[PDB]
């Protein structure tokens, strides 16, 4: 397909290492009883591996030569090919919550320095006021770009610089 | 006044007389995304623009689809209209899009530069003769002329009751719309289908029996 | 070829030629972008040997990464 | 220059505070070169938050 | 003031009464700008003379019998005619002939500004040389375009719905007139 | 890169390696196959032989470099 | 083919095109010792416009040879 | 002002109004400066006239049956002779170059030797249409603006054989045979996901 690369589930690697890994855990297992708990813990171990190794060939993973599963990194080809799933919507999801976290911080921090002690609530931190930003946080795409529209996120040249410039 | 939550404190940017003025005011911003006003007014017309559209597209999901369980309009499901539809076109569904997208980036880009400024689609020369009404009607989203023919605009003690009723609609058929999306994944059937399995058995066909919408029960 | 051609540029004891700090005093674009451009850089760069040595360690160090990536790769 | 309590503007290149904002102690009015005190709401490296400054030093911003 | 489009309401206070066919017919206000009326005045009298000259040789087609108005252009999607003599020309020959004169006649109208009425050559007869009367005529002469533009959108959605001639359609209307009409279609109403 | 890196370690030691980050390198192999290289089947400018790139320089200096670069057994 | 005829063509090509179109550019850009010429064009002008076409002219020639 | 590309939009305050096409278009902001506005509004004029004789050479080779623009230099690719009108021309690839490059070179360098005349009269202007000053605006409004027209064709050329391979001609009869089944959506090429 993509690069040279097999799907997964046309691949033959991927069935050596899926059958070697039920052999290392069925050598495991034969040297203990039906109904204890190592046999139950290792029958579980095996139900979850063969439970992967089928949702990985569901999900039409790429593989190469060692049977396992690549990824790809380009917008495009992934869109074209059907492998969203594991770079670009990743990556949107990521950017969501990283830039959560970061305007949440943004506000927390903005809101504290309007008082007598902005110090004092940066080590002691103000919980309702920090949970009620934090519910509020989940518009922070639109608000982030409303800001940035007004010429209100970003500081003017009041920075502190250095003697050079 | 009238409130989505009874008790909870109404936010400061939408008790103001500029924002009590609007449509369909509940006190219903807990995200705070109206704080700024340049963005109360640009959500305000993405609201309009949303509502407007969403009745459009639910009343062709809906008549259509309640008219094709009695005798006349055999009407395909609305997730194989466009296939059926393509099937019996004469263009390719590429060159529908981008026809599509040319006559729908020039009105758009009209009503982009409206938004803008209220008074400019009305310059002298810029149209044949379409640059006349082609102004607003002092509310932005509410334009004149040619949009709403028959005039039942021009009386003003029904005016905020016209708004209201199209601002309600218009939210009722967006959760409409987002429910034929839902529906649609986790049953397998029509919207007219899901309603009649509902009536035929509510306490036991709903999104708690379908295995997708909450599958922790 | 190439590089004799490359050496008849600039402006010797013979009328033609290139002058560097014209082309240096030319090379500022409009709308200040690059404010006064390459202005003045003629007397820092003729007049400094620490600016040169570090042009020359730096196009010098780049050239031996060349060599090494393309003796390994092409074999001469 | 400045009178007492009102805010300035650091404008001495080699300061910590420079291009930032502190607030006048007093300004003396004799013969001294650096006459007008600020303080800080944030200390230097040395902890310090006071320092003495000129006229055309401080900007009343 | 020529009547009221319908009754019990009334004109618009931009719409003047020595003006041929103010019914006061302006719902969307899409003359209220004087510029935009001068403009609309001129278009509805091109379009009016354009639909009575493009109904009469319809008519006159279908009537005469060489086909209708649609069978016209078929030997050109695929030789011409004219009173049933064949005319020796191709389509590009014919377009380049038609752009050039239409091209020619259409700007030296243009470069007038505001001429409706123009008289002189085109008015060899001179019956407009009274004030009077060539107003009247301008009243029947936009009640008349008027007519002939609803009849030519007639002619395309008639055809359009029934795949037949005007004249044809009005021989099956005067045949079966309730089995014959736009409901019969199965197009117009969708229903039944 | 610590954190791939760290994560595949992970894997390896939890007996689970196809669980490991493996992310393609498809912007390098694009250029490769810019190249002329036809192991990856984009097959573009150097690697289809309907181009004009290649057609262009096929008469002359192409038919060694394409061998040299489909040899896998050197460092081209 | 005819290489005298080639280089000396693109040689006369290249100095009477900077001879009479480029050489008020030269003049302009640019701001042994003396010649008769009403141009100034002197030595150094002859040895540079004759270098780009004797350079040209066997480019063309070596082109013509590959037969490209 | 000759109108305005966005109709409500503010023009720009640094395009002059008596300068034929003002319809106040810059968005990036490209002529702010007086002197790159001056050599902007020279090459404007320019590309145009060049794009105007090369849609008029490309629609007179192929209307009149010699192939397309892309044909045309094809017997210099290849072995073979060129033609004109049908009449051969008794000339070679590098005799040509040789003409062109002393011509190009001539006429090139006496214009550019003119400080920043765009509109020189004289032995250009035989006919004398612009001896009027009155209606030479409108007529370098017309010249402006059928060089723009000119230049969106021959990237129109350009970009469409490109794509489908084929001259403009024919290209137009493929989109009048089916308007629907052939245009740059059917192509393939210019939307990847259609
Ligand atoms: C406004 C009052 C009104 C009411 C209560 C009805 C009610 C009915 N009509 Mg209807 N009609 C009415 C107005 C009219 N009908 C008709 C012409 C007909 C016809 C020809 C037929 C009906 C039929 C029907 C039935 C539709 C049931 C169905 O499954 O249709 C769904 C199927 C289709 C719509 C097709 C129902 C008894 C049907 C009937 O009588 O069957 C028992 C039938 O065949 N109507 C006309 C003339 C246009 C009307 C005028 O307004
Ligand atoms: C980070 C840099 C980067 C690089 C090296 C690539 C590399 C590639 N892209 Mg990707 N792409 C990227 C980021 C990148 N992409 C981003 C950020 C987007 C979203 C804007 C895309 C959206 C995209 C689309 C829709 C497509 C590609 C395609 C490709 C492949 C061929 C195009 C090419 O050689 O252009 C070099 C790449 C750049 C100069 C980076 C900018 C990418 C632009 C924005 C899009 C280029 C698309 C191109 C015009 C389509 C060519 C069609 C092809 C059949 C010839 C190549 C592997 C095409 C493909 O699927 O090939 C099989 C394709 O259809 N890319
Ligand atoms: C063909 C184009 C055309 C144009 C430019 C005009 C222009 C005019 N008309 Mg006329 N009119 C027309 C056709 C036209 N008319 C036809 C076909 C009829 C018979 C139905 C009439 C019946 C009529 C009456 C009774 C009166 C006018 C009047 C006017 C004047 C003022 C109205 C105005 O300002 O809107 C400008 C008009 C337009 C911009 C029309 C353009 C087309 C619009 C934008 C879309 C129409 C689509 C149409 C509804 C599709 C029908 C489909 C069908 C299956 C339902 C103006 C000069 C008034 C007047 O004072 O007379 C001079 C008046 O009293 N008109
Ligand atoms: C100009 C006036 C006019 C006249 C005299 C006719 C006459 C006719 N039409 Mg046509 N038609 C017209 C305009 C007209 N049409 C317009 C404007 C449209 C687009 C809406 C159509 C679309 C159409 C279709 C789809 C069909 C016909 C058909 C017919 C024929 C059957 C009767 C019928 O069902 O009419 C249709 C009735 C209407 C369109 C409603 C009337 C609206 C008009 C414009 C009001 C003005 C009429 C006037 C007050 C009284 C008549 C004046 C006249 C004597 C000059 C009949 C010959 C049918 C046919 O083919 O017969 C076999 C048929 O299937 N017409
Ligand atoms: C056609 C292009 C052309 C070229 C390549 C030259 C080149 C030259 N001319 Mg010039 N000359 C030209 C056109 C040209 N001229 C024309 C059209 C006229 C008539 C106006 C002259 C009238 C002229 C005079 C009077 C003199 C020159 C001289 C020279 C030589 C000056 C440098 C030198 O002494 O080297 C070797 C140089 C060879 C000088 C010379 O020494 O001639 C040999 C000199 O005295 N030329
Ligand atoms: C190609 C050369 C060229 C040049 C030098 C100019 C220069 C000018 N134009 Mg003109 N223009 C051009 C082509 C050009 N234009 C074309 C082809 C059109 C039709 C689309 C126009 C339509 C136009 C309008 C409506 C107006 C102007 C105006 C102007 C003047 C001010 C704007 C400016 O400063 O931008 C400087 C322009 C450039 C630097 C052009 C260079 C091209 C850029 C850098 C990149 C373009 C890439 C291209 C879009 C890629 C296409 C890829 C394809 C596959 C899609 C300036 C004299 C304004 C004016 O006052 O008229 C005198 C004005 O109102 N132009
Ligand atoms: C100068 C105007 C112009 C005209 C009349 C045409 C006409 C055509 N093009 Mg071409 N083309 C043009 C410019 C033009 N193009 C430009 C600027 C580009 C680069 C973006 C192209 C790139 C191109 C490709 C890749 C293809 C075509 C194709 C075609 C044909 C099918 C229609 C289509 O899909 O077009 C494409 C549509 C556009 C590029 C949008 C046009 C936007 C225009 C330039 C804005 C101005 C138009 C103006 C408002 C009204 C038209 C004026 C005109 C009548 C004089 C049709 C004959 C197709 C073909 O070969 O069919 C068999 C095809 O595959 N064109
Ligand atoms: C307010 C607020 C505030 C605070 O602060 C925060 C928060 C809470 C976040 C917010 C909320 C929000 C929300 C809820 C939203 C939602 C929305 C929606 C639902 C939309 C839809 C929307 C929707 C829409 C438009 C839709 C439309 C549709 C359409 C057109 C359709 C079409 C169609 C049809 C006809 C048929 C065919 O066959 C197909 C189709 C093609 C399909
Ligand atoms: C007034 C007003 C006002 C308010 O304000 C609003 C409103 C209401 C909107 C408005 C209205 C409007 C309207 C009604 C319109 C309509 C129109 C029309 C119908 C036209 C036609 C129009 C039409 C026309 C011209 C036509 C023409 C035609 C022609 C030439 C034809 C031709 C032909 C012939 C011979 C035959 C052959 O075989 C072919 C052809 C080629 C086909
Ligand atoms: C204005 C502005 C402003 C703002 O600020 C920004 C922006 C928007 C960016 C801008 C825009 C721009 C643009 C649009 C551009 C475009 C251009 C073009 C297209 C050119 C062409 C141009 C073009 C041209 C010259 C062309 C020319 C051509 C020619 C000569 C041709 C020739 C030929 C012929 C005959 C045929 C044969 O067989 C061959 C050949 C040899 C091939
Ligand atoms: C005086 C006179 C005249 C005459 C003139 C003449 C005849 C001139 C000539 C001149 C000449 C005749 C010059 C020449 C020059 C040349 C040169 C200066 C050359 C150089 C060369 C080179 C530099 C080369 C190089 C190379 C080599 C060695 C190898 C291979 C590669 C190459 C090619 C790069 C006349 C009658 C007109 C007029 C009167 C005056």
């Amino acid at each position: 397909d993509i690069a040279g690369l097999t799907p997964c589930s046309e691949s033959k690697a991927y069935a050596k290492l899926e059958k070697k890994e039920l052999k290392t855990l069925e050598k495991r297992l034969k040297q203990y009883e039906a109904d204890s708990a190592p046999a139950v813990a290792l029958k579980a171990t095996m139900e979850r591996t063969k439970a992967r190794f089928a949702n990985y060939a569901k999900a039409g993973l790429l593989c190469g030569n060692d049977g396992l599963p690549h990824l790809i990194a380009d917008p495009g080809l992934a869109l074209k090919y059907g492998h969203a799933g594991e770079v670009f919507i990743p990556t949107f999801g990521f950017l969501y919550v990283a830039g959560y976290i970061g305007y949440v911080g943004r506000q927390y921090l903005i809101a504290v320095k309007g008082e007598a002690k902005p110090t004092d609530k940066e080590i002691i931190i103000d919980v309702p006021l920090a949970t009620k930003l934090a519910w509020q946080g989940a518009g922070w795409p639109l608000a982030a770009v409303q800001e940035l529209q007004r010429g209100t996120l970003l500081e003017k040249e009041e920075n502190i610089t250095v003697s050079p410039r | 006044r009238q409130s989505w939550l009874p008790g909870s404190q109404i936010p400061a940017h939408l008790d103001t007389p500029a924002a009590q003025a609007l449509a369909g005011n509940f006190g219903f911003d807990p995200l705070g995304l109206g704080k700024d006003p340049v963005a109360l007014r640009w959500y305000q017309q993405a609201e309009l623009i949303h509502c407007r559209t969403a009745m459009a597209g639910v009343a062709g999901i809906l008549i259509p689809g309640l008219l094709t369980k009695a005798g006349a309009l055999n009407v395909p499901e609305w997730y194989d209209a466009g296939k059926v539809a393509i099937e019996n076109s004469f263009a390719p569904w590429g060159s529908l899009l981008a026809v599509q997208l040319f006559l729908c980036g020039f009105v758009e880009a009209k009503r982009w530069q409206d938004i803008r400024k209220p008074g400019s689609q009305g310059e002298p020369g810029s149209f044949l003769g379409f640059e006349a009404s082609l102004k607003g009607t002092s509310e932005l989203g509410y334009p004149g002329g040619p949009f709403d023919p028959l005039g039942l605009s021009k009386e003003a003690d029904k005016w905020a009751d016209w708004k209201l009723k199209e601002v309600k609609n218009g939210r009722l058929a967006m959760l409409a719309f987002l429910g034929f999306v839902a529906q649609k994944y986790a049953t397998g059937a029509g919207p007219v289908d899901n309603l009649a399995a509902h009536l035929k058995d509510p306490w036991h066909v709903n999104y708690a029996t379908n295995g997708v919408s909450l599958p922790f029960l | 070829v190439i590089f004799i051609v490359a050496g008849h540029m600039y402006r010797t004891n013979f009328g033609i030629g290139h002058r560097m700090q014209a082309i240096l005093e030319a090379h500022t674009p409009p709308s200040g972008s690059l404010g006064a451009g390459h202005k003045g850089l003629f007397d820092t760069v003729n007049n400094s040997l620490h600016f040169q040595l570090g042009l020359a360690l730096a196009s010098v160090g780049t050239i031996t990464s060349l060599v090494a990536q393309h003796m390994y790769s092409l074999p001469p | 220059g400045p009178k007492r309590g009102s805010l300035v503007k650091i404008l001495r290149p080699e300061s910590y505070w420079f291009n930032q904002v502190g607030k006048v102690v007093s300004v003396d009015q004799s013969g001294v070169r650096y006459p007008v005190v600020v303080r800080f709401e944030n200390q230097n490296y040395a902890g310090v938050t006071t320092n003495n400054y000129a006229l055309d030093e401080v900007v009343a911003a | 003031k020529a009547g009221n489009w319908l009754p019990g309401s009334d004109a618009p206070a931009w719409l003047p009464d020595d003006l041929p066919g103010n019914y006061g017919f302006d719902p969307l206000s899409l003359g209220k700008e004087p510029a935009s009326l001068k403009r609309f005045t001129e278009s509805e009298v091109i379009h009016g003379r354009w639909a009575m000259l493009g109904v009469a040789g319809s008519l006159a087609v279908e009537l005469l019998g060489y086909g209708n108005w649609y069978d016209a252009p078929l030997w050109a999607v695929n030789k011409a005619t004219w009173f049933g003599i064949e005319v020796p020309f191709d389509l590009n020959a014919l377009l380049a002939f038609e752009f050039v004169a239409m091209a020619a006649a259409e700007g030296q109208r243009g470069d007038a500004g505001g001429v409706v009425y123009p008289g002189g050559a085109f008015d060899p007869l001179g019956f407009a040389k009274d004030s009077s009367k060539s107003g009247e005529l301008k009243l029947k002469e936009i009640k008349n375009g008027r007519l002939a533009m609803v009849a030519f959108l007639g002619f395309v959605a008639q055809h359009a719905a029934t795949g037949k001639g005007p004249i044809a359609a009005l021989g099956e209307h005067l045949a079966n007139p309730w089995g014959a009409n736009f409901a019969t279609n199965g197009i117009s109403v969708p229903f039944f | 890169t610590l954190g791939l890196y760290v994560h595949n370690d992970v894997m390896q030691a939890f007996g689970t390696p196809e669980k490991q980050i493996l992310i393609e390198p498809v912007f390098a192999q694009w250029i490769q196959a810019a190249h002329g290289k036809a192991l990856y089947g984009f097959d573009f400018l150097l690697s289809s032989k309907t181009s004009a790139a290649f057609a262009n320089g096929q008469s002359l200096w192409l038919p060694g470099w394409l061998d040299a670069i489909n040899n896998n057994q050197n460092s081209l | 083919l005819d290489p005298q005829i080639v280089i000396s063509g693109s040689t006369a090509a290249f100095l009477a095109i900077g001879r009479f179109v480029f050489l008020g550019y030269q003049r302009r850009e640019a701001n042994i010792f003396a010649t008769n010429d009403p141009a100034g064009f002197n030595i150094i002008d002859v040895a540079g416009w004759g270098a780009l076409g004797h350079a040209v002219g066997f480019a063309v020639l070596a082109i013509n040879s590959l037969q490209g």
